């Protein structure tokens, strides 16, 4: 039942702007949404790609500083981790910005402002500083104070990555390059749109598929 | 849709123009405008006819006995004439005039040189053609060349649309009466649409128009422009359009 | 006005098909002939070129010179035109 | 004036109907059409029926413009030494002449068959 | 959507009609929209309607009514005679001109008569005709007398100085069989669409 | 030659400083030089007069075109005037998209003879032609017709050098918009073959043809008297308009045309 | 090349088999020169180039000419839920539910190409022929353009006894030993039987249908769908509209047998 997309279809996220997105928001093990803004300020190359790079530091800007933060602590978490435990962590945290025990996520009163009050005009915010490594742990982790608990399942199941995601989309970045690593263990750009456009018997007719090989083989690997 | 073909290295082309003969100015009101105004023109004239599917040459070898319509043929002339001339002009895709060839014109010219048949050449383009038009060193069913002169859209191929001497002025006998005798010759023929056979083919295309020449050589100087092509062309295909 | 619809038939065919060939050269000169000697007595001279050219023409046999396919395309073309409603 | 229906890639086109002369397109009565019905849609005529007309008026313009392209390249080709060795009317006129002596000889006939 | 594409599309575009294919009546300006094919796309049978069209058919040129009948065939005629009479009335470059004092209807609730003439001549009357020979001043067209003459896909009515007697009187109703030469004066049209050419004929 | 136009300062409606010179003064030049290089007289005299002498000639061919491309040029430039648009070294050049450009010339009409007087001419313009619109559509598609070097002709048919009626034609390269000097040279070369070949029916039916073609509705031959020329060649508009802007350049020579002189030209009607 | 050219002389002209050969390479080389020609309808290349089912649009599909149903008279109501609505007395085809009919038929075709299951194109209307050769060419199929003979899979034994059966690698080589008379006398039964014109014969449907194997039909707005595995609604009496799809379910096809060869290889 798909269609193929119209002949004007054009990605939106060009490739230098992919590109300065992997420069600035790819962090180490204690990264920070400060950091961030610092690599966002300091990026060098194309004009548009750092207009782009400026505006999406601006947007930043806009938003709030401790809830990134806590998004930013959330997800190298929950990369590493499994689903269950993941659910969990982000059950806790929602908890801890309902109940604020230290007052450090002005969560209900922006709420208010945005969804029940107005829709125009953002919230000033009373908060704006580096939280510590143990407060942020504190604010995405349970207490015996409150007990907590998910529902249970007919499956009660856990793992670590989606059983069944990778076959039905289009192919990650990473995949394709684990492929040529594999390949190289001549290659050219032509064979591995095959591959992946024939080969794989999940994706031989995916819609946009050889498009996005070509636009990763751009990105990545050369001549 | 008829749309003009990519030129081998035609971004340096867009810088410069060719080397010796035109400009980049020069180049671009040849080509890169007027041949796609062409174009434009052809697909106008022929967009729900059956002539849309045909190239170029093949819709002027259709059109070329029809009266009527030959706004197209004309137009058709035109972007076939161009495009040998710019193949002839392009300095690659050096070369020096093939053996064969020369031996040809020998034969043709009582013997003569190369540089002779040229400035024979020159002469007739200066003389012959009044306005617009083509210069062409043709090869015909005998083997032979010789020079043929048109005087807008004039087609080498196909000699009733030669468009080769103009009746507006005043003309000779011997004219007069060899276009008596191609008459007689077309009548002949004995077809439903009335076209002759003819094997002449272009060795030599130039352009004789002004969108070439009236940039960078003004509105005199033509012959020196003419004389500036020949002395810089693509002898690899030249070579290439000689043997059968 | 009226179109008459016939029902479902066995076999559309014209029980005999006329090929409407042009009638004999030398009938119509005998008929001339004939027609002449009806006028100007028996056999009178004006009609000295008539009897010559009737003469030459059936010199051999009585007659000078000796089918329609349109069942055929009935036939072929039954199941097409009828306006028979579908299995 | 006739009418190819065999359809080129319907997807590929992308016609502006600001104007009525689009490239793939040929100029006929659809044109005007589709010129209309881009002016209604952009209210510029509100009435169909100006708009209509409009479009109309349009096309009358660049029909005679080409009509008068034929004529001009006609006139140039015969002063240029042109050669066209059967033009429409002639053809029309052959054409007719084989029907003709088809008639005269099958009606020749006839009228010996009338007589006897 | 679909809708609109097929809205759009080449077969919506020929406007409909039920007339008559085989019309023996008096026949003034074209009935149907006639529809050529490319050689390629005749060669397999497709012409951009709803079926192919019989191998029978080698003509390039048809006009149709239905796509398709109950009688599982598509109406219609192989002929495009339509077109060679306008290509011929363009060839005499006689311009149609109002005999009528009024304005040329091309420049300046809805009205079905013919606007002008019906598009078989978008010419202006001004202009002249030059030649090798010089400016044509008499239009200069082979035609056929009828007993009228036909005049190259037109039949006009026809005047001259002497009815000569060889030409006519030797062959009194063979006259179709000998063309003859004829300077046309002007063509009027008409309120019908029927167009009134005049003619002279030269000896 | 010409009054109106200078070297230092071209028109402000059609051409520009340099454009100006590549289309007028040195194209004169050029054919004057050629002329003379033709003809060891260095006296113009007439122009006219000169193509008559030397008409009908194939030895003295050359020198009839020259004369012919000079006189079509000067014509063509009295009639030209000033306008009120600006410049094309102003304005930017036309692209591809000027094709697609519907003309307004059926729809909208300008400066017309009745602005400036002229009202004679006019009228006699309407009864030529029907209106004025029909008369500006004729004359600048025919222009753009041409397609090559080439001059579009308003002209009066001459029978005091009176008038029937006023008619516009083309006429290529260096052809003469007079019909008398060339009228009938293709006939009398015809006539000339067939004596030739009898010396060494369908030729006698061809000449009748051209015998009608020819001769006019009663006198023994016609001319034609111009009174307005527009030039078509590229030599003129490709400096200013480029190549697409063929159709700006002739409604930018419409609207700056002096309608004074042309009436003046136009003489007296039966 | 052209070894029995005798050329002419250098003081004569061309011969007309050298002039011939000049001509040819002129067209190879100068002739399609002025222009290239972009966005148009050539017939042959449907056949030769025929779209991914992936890469067809509803466009295409117009385009092709597959939405012109029977027509309104000629109406078989069992096809109601098919079409899209009636236009100048015809019956127009719905032609997403054709494109995704079309996907579902493409993608068996290539199943039992990959399997390596014996594909038999039908086709009995006039031009359908060459066509119907390629796209057989194309797999390594079967096709059939002269009438289908009442029993070929029904009364296999009697109809196709004296015809010569091969055998087959995992690739196609046809490893030619000697096959017994036990052997080649026992039927050799389509995997896919797909038919251009299901209403012409319904014979071959019913012994399909009956013979136990799955079928593929363009199911005009007149053809009753229910006769068929797998059904693409659309235009089967235009005969480039049925090339458009059969075009496209032999590159389907073609697809599937290019993998098996792969995995063979592999
Ligand atoms: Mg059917």
């Amino acid at each position: 039942f798909v269609s193929p997309l119209p002949k004007d279809y054009v990605f939106k996220y060009s490739n230098e702007k992919l590109n300065v997105i992997e420069a600035c928001f790819n962090l180490s093990k204690n990264g920070t949404i400060e950091d961030i803004m610092n690599n966002l300020r300091q990026y060098e190359g194309s004009a548009e790609g750092k207009a782009f790079a400026q505006e999406i530091k601006t947007k930043l800007l806009t938003k709030s500083p401790s809830s990134l933060q806590i998004a930013l602590r959330l997800v190298q978490e929950n990369s590493r981790d499994h689903i269950e435990s993941a659910i969990k962590r982000d059950l806790y945290t929602a908890a801890n910005m309902c109940m604020n025990q230290d007052s450090l996520v002005e969560f209900s009163e922006a709420t208010k402002h945005k969804l029940i009050d107005k829709q125009r005009v953002p919230y000033p915010w009373t908060k704006k500083e580096q939280l510590f490594v143990s407060q942020l742990t504190s604010i995405t982790s349970p207490k015996p104070s409150l007990p907590m608990s998910l529902l249970r399942n007919t499956s009660n199941v856990t793992w670590t990555q989606y059983p069944y995601h990778s076959k039905y989309q289009l192919p990650t970045e990473q995949e394709i390059a684990a492929y040529i690593e594999k390949r190289t263990n001549k290659v050219t750009e032509r064979e591995v749109l095959n591959h992946f456009a024939n080969v794989i018997p999940s994706r031989r007719g995916k819609l946009g598929i050889q498009s996005l090989c070509k636009i990763v083989c751009e990105r990545k690997c050369e001549e | 849709i008829h749309v003009v073909p990519k030129l081998p290295n035609s971004k340096a082309l867009l810088q410069n123009g060719v080397p010796n003969i035109l400009s980049s100015s020069g180049f671009k009101t040849v080509w890169f405008d007027y041949q796609r105004y062409l174009c434009d023109k052809l697909t106008l004239a022929t967009a729900g006819q059956s002539l849309e599917s045909y190239y170029p040459f093949h819709i002027l070898l259709k059109t070329a006995g029809n009266p009527l319509q030959s706004n197209i043929f004309n137009l058709a002339s035109s972007i076939h004439n161009n495009h040998l001339f710019v193949e002839n002009i392009l300095p690659s895709a050096k070369t020096e005039p093939s053996r064969l060839f020369l031996s040809k014109i020998k034969d043709s010219f009582n013997g003569s040189d190369w540089e002779v048949v040229k400035e024979e050449m020159i002469y007739r383009a200066e003389n012959e053609v009044l306005g617009q038009g083509w210069l062409f060193l043709v090869e015909n069913n005998e083997k032979k060349l010789f020079i043929l002169t048109s005087n807008n859209n004039g087609t080498p191929y196909y000699f009733p649309r030669n468009q080769s001497f103009d009746l507006n002025s005043a003309i000779s006998i011997d004219e007069f009466a060899t276009l008596k005798q191609m008459k007689e010759l077309i009548g002949k023929s004995t077809k439903l649409n009335g076209k002759v056979q003819d094997w002449t083919m272009p060795i030599i295309c130039v352009n004789l128009w002004d969108h070439a020449y009236l940039h960078d050589y003004g509105v005199g100087n033509r012959s020196k422009y003419v004389k500036n092509v020949l002395d810089n062309l693509n002898w690899s295909v030249v070579n290439n359009r000689i043997f059968s | 006005p009226p179109v008459y619809r016939l029902p479902p038939l066995p076999r559309l065919k014209v029980k005999k098909p006329i090929i409407r060939q042009e009638a004999n050269k030398c009938l119509v000169l005998m008929s001339n002939l004939l027609q002449c000697w009806s006028s100007y007595g028996h056999m009178s001279p004006k009609c000295a070129g008539l009897v010559t050219e009737l003469k030459s023409c059936t010199s051999e046999s009585a007659l000078g010179k000796r089918k329609s396919n349109i069942n055929y395309h009935a036939a072929r073309l039954y199941d097409r035109i009828n306006g028979k409603p579908h299995d | 004036r006739p009418k190819i229906l065999v359809e080129n890639e319907i997807g590929d086109e992308n016609y502006d109907w600001s104007h009525m002369l689009q490239i793939g397109r040929p100029l006929d009565g659809e044109s005007v059409i589709q010129r209309t019905m881009y002016l209604i849609k952009t209210k510029q005529y509100g009435d169909m029926v100006e708009a209509y007309d409009h479009a109309r008026y349009e096309f009358y313009a660049l029909r005679m413009q080409e009509e008068t392209e034929q004529q001009v390249a006609l006139e140039e080709a015969e002063m240029f030494g042109s050669l066209f060795g059967v033009s429409a009317i002639e053809h029309g006129i052959q054409k007719e002449q084989e029907v003709l002596d088809v008639w005269e000889k099958k009606v020749v006939e006839e009228t010996e068959l009338m007589a006897a | 959507t679909l809708a609109e594409l097929l809205g759009r599309s080449r077969i919506a575009q020929v406007a409909n009609n039920h007339k008559p294919l085989t019309y023996t009546g008096k026949k003034f300006h074209p009935t149907h929209q006639i529809i050529e094919t490319k050689p390629s796309t005749l060669y397999r049978q497709e012409w951009g309607l709803k079926s192919a069209i019989p191998s029978k058919i080698k003509s390039r040129y048809l006009v149709y009514n239905d796509l398709d009948t109950l009688e599982r065939i598509t109406t219609f005629e192989p002929r495009g005679g339509t077109q060679w009479n306008r290509l011929r009335f363009q060839e005499m470059g006689v311009p149609i001109v109002s005999n009528i004092g009024r304005q040329n209807p091309f420049f300046k609730k809805f009205n079905t008569e013919i606007i002008g003439t019906g598009g078989l001549s978008y010419s202006l009357p001004g202009k002249l005709k030059n030649s090798p020979n010089g400016v044509i001043q008499r239009t200069v067209v082979p035609g056929r007398i009828l007993n009228l003459a036909a005049i190259g896909g037109f039949v006009a009515d026809v005047v001259f100085f002497q009815s000569p007697p060889s030409s006519f009187n030797s062959m009194g109703d063979f006259i179709r069989m000998k063309t003859f030469l004829f300077e046309i004066l002007e063509a009027s049209m008409e309120k019908n669409g029927s167009v009134s050419m005049h003619a002279r004929l030269l000896e | 030659a010409l009054e109106h136009l200078k070297e230092g300062a071209p028109l402000k409606g059609l051409f520009s400083i340099e454009g100006l010179q590549k289309a007028w003064f040195d194209r004169v030049k050029y054919l004057d030089a050629k002329l003379n290089d033709c003809t060891n007289e260095a006296q113009q005299k007439p122009l006219e007069t000169l193509i008559h002498e030397n008409s009908k000639s194939a030895s003295k061919k050359h020198i009839v075109n020259y004369a012919s491309s000079l006189y079509n040029l000067k014509f063509s430039m009295s009639s030209l005037q000033g306008c009120i648009r600006t410049p094309p070294e102003e304005c930017p050049r036309l692209g591809p998209e000027a094709l697609l450009q519907t003309p307004d010339f059926n729809r909208t009409i300008s400066n017309e003879p009745l602005t400036t007087g002229n009202e004679r001419l006019q009228a006699a313009l309407i009864s030529s032609f029907g209106s004025l619109m029909e008369f500006r559509t004729l004359l600048i598609n025919s222009n753009l017709a041409i397609s090559g070097d080439g001059f579009t002709w308003l002209v009066a048919r001459r029978q005091d050098i009176e008038y029937d009626k006023l008619f516009i034609l083309n006429t290529y390269n260096a052809g003469t918009p007079f019909n008398f000097s060339t009228s009938g040279v293709m006939n009398e070369l015809n006539n000339q073959y067939t004596n030739m070949e009898k010396q060494r029916a369908k030729q006698a039916k061809t000449k009748f043809i051209y015998e009608t073609q020819q001769k006019g509705f009663s006198g023994k031959e016609v001319s034609y008297i111009p009174l307005l020329a527009i030039d078509a060649s590229p030599k003129t508009w490709l400096t200013d308009y480029g190549v697409f802007g063929k159709r700006e350049y002739l409604e930018r020579v419409w609207d700056s045309i002096e309608w004074k002189i042309v009436e003046s030209r136009l003489p007296q009607r039966t | 090349p052209y070894p029995n050219l005798i050329p002419s002389a250098n003081d004569k002209p061309y011969s007309s088999q050298e002039l011939f050969l000049r001509q040819l390479n002129h067209s190879m080389r100068t002739a399609k020169l002025g222009a290239t020609i972009s966005k148009v309808y050539y017939p042959h290349k449907d056949i030769f180039y025929p779209p991914l089912p992936e890469n067809i649009t509803v466009e295409s599909l117009m385009s092709a000419g597959v939405h012109l149903g029977q027509s309104t008279s000629l109406w078989r109501s069992s096809t109601q839920s098919y079409i899209y609505g009636e236009y100048k007395g015809i019956h127009i085809i719905d032609l997403n539910q054709t494109l995704s009919y079309l996907k579902r038929a493409a993608k068996v075709v290539e199943g039992v190409s990959e399997s390596g299951g014996i594909i038999l194109f039908l086709g009995t209307r006039q031009g359908q022929k060459r066509g119907l050769e390629e796209a057989a060419k194309k797999t390594h199929g079967y096709y059939v353009s002269t009438r289908w003979i009442p029993g070929t899979l029904t009364n296999s034994t009697e109809i196709s006894g004296i015809w010569e059966k091969q055998e087959i690698d995992s690739n196609d080589n046809p490893t030619e030993r000697a096959l017994s008379p036990n052997e080649t006398s026992k039927q050799v039964k389509p995997d896919l039987l797909v038919v251009l014109n299901p209403t012409e014969n319904r014979n071959a449907l019913l012994e399909a249908i009956k013979s136990r194997v799955p079928t593929i039909a363009i199911i005009d707005t007149d053809s009753e769908p229910s006769l068929v595995t797998y059904p693409i609604p659309g235009n089967d009496d235009s005969l480039r509209s049925v090339n458009f799809l059969l075009g496209v379910l032999a590159r389907a096809g073609q697809r599937g047998l290019q993998n098996r060869l792969a995995r063979n290889n592999e």
